[PDB]
């Protein structure tokens, strides 16, 4: 399905990187996407089943959640964090600023797993 | 038997409730102004440890201000 | 606008919706109706209706 | 179990100065008044990964070695780079900040702040159209109509809204019942919530509704009967409220410094405040992100005249954001080296510059485990500031106010590490 | 007088050769632009270390053409203020292609970087591929922009082409992305191909004419009716289009907006 | 260290020499008596010595500087400079910090004052002084629209706002009380303004003219070494001459009692250029600039500065809130703003100065009226409100203009409006200053005002070793006819000390030491202290943003300390 | 025009301390009789009772 990807703070998020990138808690607050309930229906999705998620730019694995702050119709809601940059737009336009929110993607289900911190990491080759 | 009840589990931290709180305000300037006391005061509640914190219910007069300005349902009045 | 009683039955009756009304629930530290009335010239057609 | 009282947070850009910090043994245990954020970075959380000591990677396995031959390693990088990017800063305080220039004009750096993937936009914005703000006590005291444009305060600068909507003033005795609350944003956020008018556009559409907006104000009718998905007859009745304000103040954050348009958003948010003020008193105010982004941008102003994307190759400081970019030399593949300090750029960039960031040397001034730590070839721990060191930050609306050293650390201070690495720079020449 | 440039493998740190115009190359040897000035990162080097160098030299800038044999993708300022005689690019060029010239000629028959002919006052730049953003902008703060000169971008150009624009013509033949002529004062922009949106934006004066699809427009901008077969500042577009004025958030604007009829039925109100 | 400067033409007004070949003995910073031979010789022959210059009224430092700094990157790319051994810096009107500090010292200033510092960003204003090289400074607190001063005042407590204004000077260690449109800047924090000084703000009920008159009262009693420092209402309008008027003779009798230094004045009026304006609209705008001269001249009280027209791009910065707002609204460019909490108000608007232009051709001649109709030089000093009406680096040319009429009238005859002709007197005035004249109004007549005339703005014996060797001969250099040659020379001094270390060469930066940070010191009554402070404290709980704990300035932001002593018990 | 005529069946007396009143406005929303309200501010700079 193609959706709208929206991303940004959640307290959660907030809370996670500041006591630690390392621990579950980060992967927990921000390896998530936020949706409504009437399009986890349409999807055939349910809280705590993973969808990948591929845009122009990338791909990811995150866990579903129903938002609890309601998204607009076809828009998606990925906390800022490593999972939502594999996805998001970034060119700058000549400001130096990426385009990190309201960026095209297409979702799917999947029985795939989240990558945690490090290993996600790994994609870039280092 | 309703009264004050907090859920800290839900709880932003963020004051709101502590700066609306009419006894808190009456009782700290500081509160009144925005502010968490920094004198020491004897409130109904304040954030602690980064969340919402019941000290003195018994001031309670069960208004429901705080209530209505949090909007993550982490401070309730009902029954105890 | 001080006879006016703010009845709004010219804004009712105007054939354009030339007239509009302020309207407001009343508190004791505001205790009207109504807050104006003002008539847009750039729609009436001057029938005499209100 | 000492009571420290009056200390400055160091994470939002609030800038909170009424911290209460437990300290039991020097550690600090817990918080009063801090939010659940504020807390987290006082506390540490068990499990988590904190450097005691610096380290060097060698086969993906990294080996612990003393600050001075991190130090040399790091300063043999920088020296022998053609375009080093020395980016970050937001994260400590403003002396730290001051070395770093100084550094980057010693070694021929790209000095860059958090500010190129947050209000960057904003600055550009301010040096075209101008700037018109207040201070905090001036939203607390005068204001009646608040406007959370593009942000989320009780997610993002959580104890924002207290301190400034439900807080008591001197002429807003009455608090939250004083102010009129807008909201902008395309979801039902938490700040939304809290609204008495919540806005809830179309994404990526504010430049079009703030168009209609300014035209509505200057007599103008209205082309479209909706835009934004906001309805003309709405859109008239929103421009009165900001019209009739005794007071009015527009916050504003990362919904239209990230979104379509990005400065240019800004541009014309700042030019209907400037307007507004032929009706009512108005000003603006960015939700500034990290408690002293906005230090870094001050002293790098007044030590080279410009406040980020500085590039000091030519010895003279230039200025061309969209080129001299932290995003900007790694998407475009001109950086050779990159010196992160008080950020993660590895959780916060997007994959094109993570792409750049695994093909060159990286030196990290981190105190915890990272993504940026991952991708690291040198690890520097400092001691955190407003826990461990002292120093200057800026509040989003430019109050200096001074950090505070509640507990003693065996380690270096930002600084510290900094002003033995320039020497060490200067040498390597 | 023809002299040619033939790059050597380009670096990934970036050159700037602004001292690679005209103006320079007069009145010395081949030798001695060879041991000219650019920069390479924080160091300075010789044209010579990234260029060969021949052909036969000339005393006055109107008689010099300088051909760049090869792509120069990773060079900055080619032609930076020049003020006669021609440059000529067999490849692509990175950044600020031609910023500030006041004369001559500049073709690049690859792709440029953002900021081709930024503060142009004169001369013509014309870009075979496509543009990035802010053709003939002006710079960061300055109010004041290009004020003079004609820019041709065969391709597609990108965001604020035109930006603060006081003077002058760009023609972009392909497609652009959002906000041509942002704070546009005056001078004439055209795009034969299609606008995303933002075409005007916060204009105070100047021309835009449109040839293809604008995706979106602006509240702002006043409906004036259709125009057939119109030409401005010496160029002729047949055919019908809308006429708009705006933009009015700005006071006392005087910017007109052309679109063709065909592609903007949904502009027109 | 020694130091012997030899045959140089020396000008210093405070001791009475008019251009003497003299020699000045210089030890461990100090000007002395003589020293061993021994001592380092700087053949100032065929050379002029005066003292290190004394810039009263400079915007150098702080918030509203750095936001013209940021917001104008055009600006720093005009003119972006980078010399050996220096640090990298740029802007033509608005310098950073260490190209401020470098141009000061080239031209043969050694202390600059900041004149407009909002109290609670006091810190930013000392760490940009911690990054401005060698000149010594001073910040000066806005108090004129001040909450507190406002409530006491108006309270008829001038004791209690005396208290107040001893701890703001200490807390943000400051050195003079600043008032800046009196009333009218708290006017603007509802976006509007007053007018007259009779016209008060909303709520607060107190007059501008009750403000000036209850701060000089206050000044004194704590007995401060500057004056009272005014920028009246009105500024810029035509007519405001006669509000001008009326704010000089408001303290006029009170009787100035420094505890420190030899100023004699009670009030200190800056840049009165922008106050001399006669008519009523800007079309029978007229300069009223010979009223102003006249009661200076029949005055004792009252010492003033110009704020000359330079006749550039420049950009304008000042606590005057409403002001800016409204020259944003004539002109349309960029408009920054910023008000402070309880204290103040500012803005920031980019100005251009065209020669052609009728207004600034009259606003360049009221200026040089000023300059050349008050008789007594040690009641003038030369500004340009810096960079209001022009950046500081073009005092040179100032100085050019007022030793040469013949370099006025090419400008006036050429490029200058015709107004400058018609609506003026400019033309008509062919005095010329003397090389000790400049002298006075560019060193002593600030330095005496400010309290510092013991060890600054002369050459005497005792005095800080601040001197500046230009390269002009006075036997020789006819300043009328080669009037370039002046400003050039005046531009790039030949040899400049600070505090006994040589610091410039031929208009090259050598070294870079810091400067001093004066501030003011005063005492007072432990009970009214004691009553003001639980006041001052109970205040910042309810009203500001800020715990009161965090609000004073930290001694970390005064690596050199300079205090100097108002009252004490 | 005077057409409504009410009898009530208490008598009594409000009193209000305003400087107690903290304006969390429970008693404005709790009043069946629309008797209290939060008055705003004609003018900049001009207060209200509480
Ligand atoms: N919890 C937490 N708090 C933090 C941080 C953190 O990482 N975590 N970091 C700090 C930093 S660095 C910053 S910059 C601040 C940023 O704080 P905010 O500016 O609040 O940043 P975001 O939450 O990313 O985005 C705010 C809102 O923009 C909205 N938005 C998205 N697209 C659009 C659009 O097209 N139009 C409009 N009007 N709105 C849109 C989103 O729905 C979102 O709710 O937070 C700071 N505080
Ligand atoms: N998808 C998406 N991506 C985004 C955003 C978004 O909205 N969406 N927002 C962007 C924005 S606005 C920003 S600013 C970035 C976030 O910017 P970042 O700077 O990457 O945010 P943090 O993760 O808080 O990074 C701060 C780091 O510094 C460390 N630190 C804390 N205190 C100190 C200290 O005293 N000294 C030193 N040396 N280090 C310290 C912390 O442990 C932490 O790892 O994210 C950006 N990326
Ligand atoms: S309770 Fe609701 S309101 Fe009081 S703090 Fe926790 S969140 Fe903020
Ligand atoms: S209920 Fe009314 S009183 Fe009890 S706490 Fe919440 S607010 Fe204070
Ligand atoms: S005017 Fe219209 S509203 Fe007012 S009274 Fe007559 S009719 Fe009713
Ligand atoms: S006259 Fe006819 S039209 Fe004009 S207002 Fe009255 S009713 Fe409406
Ligand atoms: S708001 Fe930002 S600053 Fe104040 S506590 Fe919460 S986190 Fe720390
Ligand atoms: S508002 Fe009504 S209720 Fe709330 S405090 Fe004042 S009086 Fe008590
Ligand atoms: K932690
Ligand atoms: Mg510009
Ligand atoms: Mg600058
Ligand atoms: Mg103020
Ligand atoms: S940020
Ligand atoms: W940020
Ligand atoms: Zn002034
Ligand atoms: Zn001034």
């Amino acid at each position: 399905m193609r959706v709208i990807l929206n991303t940004g703070r959640t307290i959660w998020q907030g809370q996670a990187i500041e006591s630690g990138k390392d621990l579950k808690m980060y992967v927990d607050a921000a390896a998530i996407i936020q949706m409504n309930p009437e399009m986890m229906k349409q999807l055939g999705i349910a809280e705590g089943d993973n969808v990948k998620v591929i845009s122009e730019y990338g791909d990811v694995v995150v866990k579903a959640v129903e938002a609890k702050e309601p998204l607009p119709e076809g828009m998606v809601y990925i906390p800022m964090g490593p999972w939502a940059n594999r996805v998001i737009r970034p060119y700058t336009d000549s400001t130096a600023t990426p385009s990190f929110k309201n960026i095209p993607v297409e979702i799917i289900p999947t029985d795939e797993e989240v990558l945690d911190m490090p290993t996600l990491m790994k994609v870039y080759g280092k | 038997a309703i009264g004050l009840k907090a859920y800290p589990e839900l709880c932003h931290g963020c004051g709101n409730c502590v700066i609306a709180c009419p006894v808190n305000a009456l009782r700290s300037p500081e509160v009144a102004g925005g502010k968490g006391p920094t004198d020491d005061v004897e409130i109904i509640m304040i954030v602690e440890d980064g969340v919402v914190n019941i000290k003195n219910p018994d001031l309670c007069g069960k208004c429901g201000t705080c209530v209505e300005s949090c909007p993550v349902d982490a401070i309730r009045l009902e029954e105890l | 606008k001080d006879t006016c009683i703010y009845c709004g039955m010219c804004e009712e009756m105007c054939p354009v919706d030339a007239i509009e009304i302020d309207h407001q629930t009343p508190s004791s530290a505001s205790p009207v109706v109504a807050t104006d009335i003002r008539v847009d010239e750039d729609k009436c057609v001057h029938c005499g209706i209100c | 179990m000492e009571y420290v009282k009056n200390v400055v947070c160091p994470f939002c850009g609030t800038l909170c100065d009424d911290i209460i910090c437990k300290v039991e043994g020097n550690e600090i245990v817990g918080t009063i008044n801090a939010c659940r954020i504020g807390h987290s970075k006082f506390v540490h959380a068990e499990g988590a990964m904190r450097y005691k000591k610096p380290l060097i990677r060698k086969n993906g396995e990294f080996v612990e070695v003393s600050y001075d031959e991190a130090i040399d390693k790091a300063a043999k990088i920088l020296a022998e780079s053609k375009r080093p990017l020395m980016y970050g800063w937001s994260c400590t305080e403003c002396e730290a900040q001051a070395v770093g220039v100084e550094l980057a004009e010693e070694a021929g750096a790209v000095i860059d702040n958090t500010a190129s993937v947050c209000h960057g936009p904003s600055v550009l914005a301010l040096q075209d159209v101008g700037y018109p703000i207040c201070t905090f006590g001036e939203v607390k005291n005068r204001a009646d109509v608040v406007v959370y444009w593009g942000c989320n305060p009780m997610h993002a600068h959580p104890r924002h809204m207290s301190r400034n909507v439900f807080a008591r003033g001197f002429f807003r005795e009455r608090g939250r019942s004083d102010r009129t609350l807008i909201v902008v944003d395309p979801r039902k956020t938490d700040s939304a919530k809290l609204a008495d008018i919540h806005l809830q556009l179309d994404f990526d559409r504010d430049y079009e509704l703030l168009d209609a907006m300014r035209a509505c104000l200057l007599g103008h009718e209205i082309l479209y009967d909706e835009v934004a998905g906001v309805p003309r007859e709405q859109i008239e009745e929103a421009v009165e409220v900001l019209k009739n304000a005794q007071f009015g103040i527009l916050f504003f954050g990362m919904g239209i410094t990230h979104s379509r348009g990005k400065h240019r958003n800004i541009d014309t948010a700042i030019m209907m405040v400037q307007d507004l003020n032929d009706y009512a008193k108005w000003t603006l105010i960015p939700m500034r992100g990290h408690y002293n982004v906005t230090g870094f941008n001050q002293v790098c102003t007044w030590e080279s005249g410009y406040p980020y994307c500085v590039d000091f190759s030519g010895g003279e400081p230039r200025y061309n954001p969209g080129e001299t970019g932290a995003n900007d030399l790694l998407q475009n593949r001109e950086a050779d080296a990159m010196m992160v300090i008080a950020s993660d750029p590895g959780a916060h960039f997007p994959q094109r510059a993570l792409e750049r960031m695994a093909e060159i040397p990286v030196i990290a001034i981190e105190p915890h485990r990272t993504p940026t730590t991952e991708m690291a070839d040198i690890i520097i721990p400092p001691a955190i500031v407003g826990m461990e060191a002292e120093g200057t930050a800026y509040r989003m609306e430019g109050v200096p106010i001074r950090m505070k050293k509640v507990v003693d650390s065996d380690l270096l201070s930002d600084r510290e590490i900094l002003e033995r690495l320039l020497e060490k720079v200067r040498e390597y020449k | 007088s023809e002299i040619i440039l033939t790059p050597k493998e380009q670096p990934e740190v970036p050159l700037e050769a602004p001292n690679i115009k005209p103006d320079v190359f007069a009145g010395k040897s081949i030798e001695e632009i060879k041991n000219i000035q650019i920069m390479h990162g924080n160091e300075v080097v010789k044209l010579g270390d990234f260029f060969e160098v021949s052909g036969e030299p000339a005393d006055a800038p109107e008689d010099i053409k300088i051909i760049i044999d090869g792509d120069v993708y990773n060079t900055k300022r080619i032609g930076q203020e020049m003020t006669a005689g021609e440059i000529i690019v067999r490849g692509n060029v990175n950044m600020y292609v031609g910023a500030g010239m006041k004369g001559g000629k500049i073709t690049v028959e690859g792709n440029a970087g953002s900021w081709a002919g930024q503060d142009m006052r004169g001369g013509e730049i014309e870009i075979l591929g496509d543009a990035g953003d802010y053709v003939g902008s002006s710079y960061r703060g300055d109010w004041r922009g290009m004020s003079g000169g004609t820019i041709t971008v065969h391709g597609n150009a990108d965001n604020e082409i035109g930006e603060y624009m006081n003077g002058g013509k760009i023609i972009i033949k392909g497609d652009v992305n959002i906000m041509p002529g942002i704070h546009m004062n005056n001078g004439l922009i055209i795009i034969e191909g299609n606008v995303v949106a933002r075409a005007g934006g916060e204009m105070a004066g100047g021309t835009i004419v449109v040839k293809g699809m604008m995706q979106e427009f602006l509240a702002g901008f006043k409906y004036l009716g259709v125009e057939k077969d119109i030409e401005v500042d010496g160029e002729e577009l047949p055919g019908a289009f809308y006429k708009f004025e705006g933009d009015h958030a700005i006071k006392g604007a005087k910017g007109i907006v052309y679109a063709a009829v065909g592609c903007n039925g949904h502009i027109a109100p | 260290m020694e130091y012997i400067i030899k045959n140089g033409f020396v000008y210093c007004p405070l001791n009475g020499v008019d251009g003497e070949k003299m020699d000045i003995c210089v030890k461990d910073g100090k000007i002395v008596e003589s020293v061993s031979d021994s001592a380092k010789v700087i053949d100032a022959s065929g050379k002029i010595v005066m003292p290190g210059g004394v810039d009263p009224h400079s915007h150098i430092a702080g918030a509203k500087v750095n936001v013209g700094r940021m917001y104008r990157p055009e600006d720093s790319k005009r003119d972006a400079e980078k010399f050996k051994g220096g640090r990298a810096g740029s802007g033509f009107s608005v310098p950073s910090t260490f190209m401020t500090g470098y141009r000061y010292a080239q031209m043969g200033y050694t202390t600059a004052m900041e004149a407009a510092m909002p109290p609670l960003l006091a810190r930013h204003t000392h760490e940009e002084f911690h990054d401005t090289p060698i000149i010594d400074h001073a910040a000066y607190p806005l108090f004129g629209n001040n909450w507190f001063v406002m409530e006491y005042l108006k309270e008829g407590d001038v004791d209690a706002c005396a208290a107040y204004a001893s701890w703001l000077l200490r807390a943000t260690k400051g050195y003079t009380i600043k008032i800046v449109n009196p009333a009218g800047t708290e006017a603007w924090g509802w976006g509007g303004n007053v007018h007259g000084i009779y016209d008060p703000a909303p709520y607060f009920d107190i007059t501008p003219a009750e403000i000036i008159k209850g701060l000089a009262e206050v000044n004194e009693k704590l007995q401060l070494p500057h004056s009272i420092h005014l920028h009246c209402n009105d500024l810029g309008h035509p007519g405001n001459y006669e509000t001008t008027l009326a704010s000089f003779d408001v303290p006029k009798n009170i009787k100035p009692n420094p505890a420190t230094g030899s100023r004699d004045t009670v009030l200190y009026a800056t840049h009165v250029q922008f106050h001399s304006y006669g008519g009523t609209t800007w079309r029978d705008f007229v300069s009223e600039a010979p009223k102003i001269a006249d009661y200076v001249n029949k005055n004792d009280h009252i010492v003033i500065d110009v704020g000359q027209i330079t006749l550039d791009e420049t950009t304008t910065m000042t606590a005057d809130g409403p002001m800016e707002y409204d020259l944003h609204s004539l002109n349309g460019l960029k408009w920054a703003n910023c008000d402070v909490e309880l204290e103040t108000g500012s803005g920031v608007v980019p100005f251009i100065y065209s020669a052609r232009a009728p207004v600034p051709a009259v606003q360049w001649a009221i200026g040089m009226e000023l300059f050349l109709l008050i008789d007594n030089p040690e009641k003038v000093c030369l500004t340009t409100d810096s960079p209001n009406a022009g950046p500081f680096t073009r005092y040179p040319r100032v100085i050019a203009w007022l030793m040469s009429n013949k370099y006025r009238m090419n400008l006036i005859e050429g490029e200058l409006h015709k107004w400058a002709q018609r609506k003026s007197t400019v033309a008509t005035i062919d005095r010329e200053y003397t090389f000790s004249e400049i002298a006075q109004i560019t060193r002593a007549t600030s330095a005496k005002v400010l309290g510092l005339s013991d060890t600054k703005g002369h050459l005497g014996v005792g005095a800080d070793a601040d001197i500046a060797v230009y390269d002009i001969n006075p036997e020789t250099v006819d300043p009328s006819a080669e009037y370039m040659a002046i400003e050039e020379a005046f531009s790039r001094a030949a040899c400049v000390l600070k505090d006994g270390e040589i610091v410039v060469k031929d208009g090259e930066v050598v070294a870079s030491p810091h400067g001093r940070t004066y501030w003011v010191d005063t005492q007072v009554d432990e009970s009214i202290y004691s009553e003001v402070l639980a006041n001052v404290e109970s205040k910042f709980k309810q009203y500001y943003s800020v715990n009161f704990a965090n609000y004073p300035v930290q001694d970390d932001y005064l690596p050199k300390s300079a205090p100097v002593k108002g009252v004490m018990l | 025009v005077d057409a409504a005529t009410v009898t009530k069946p208490f008598e009594g007396e409000l009193i209000i301390d305003q400087d107690t009143c903290q304006a969390c406005e429970t008693c404005v929303m709790v009043c069946p009789c629309n008797v209290l309200s939060f008055p705003k501010p004609e003018k900049p700079g001009e207060k209200t009772t509480k």
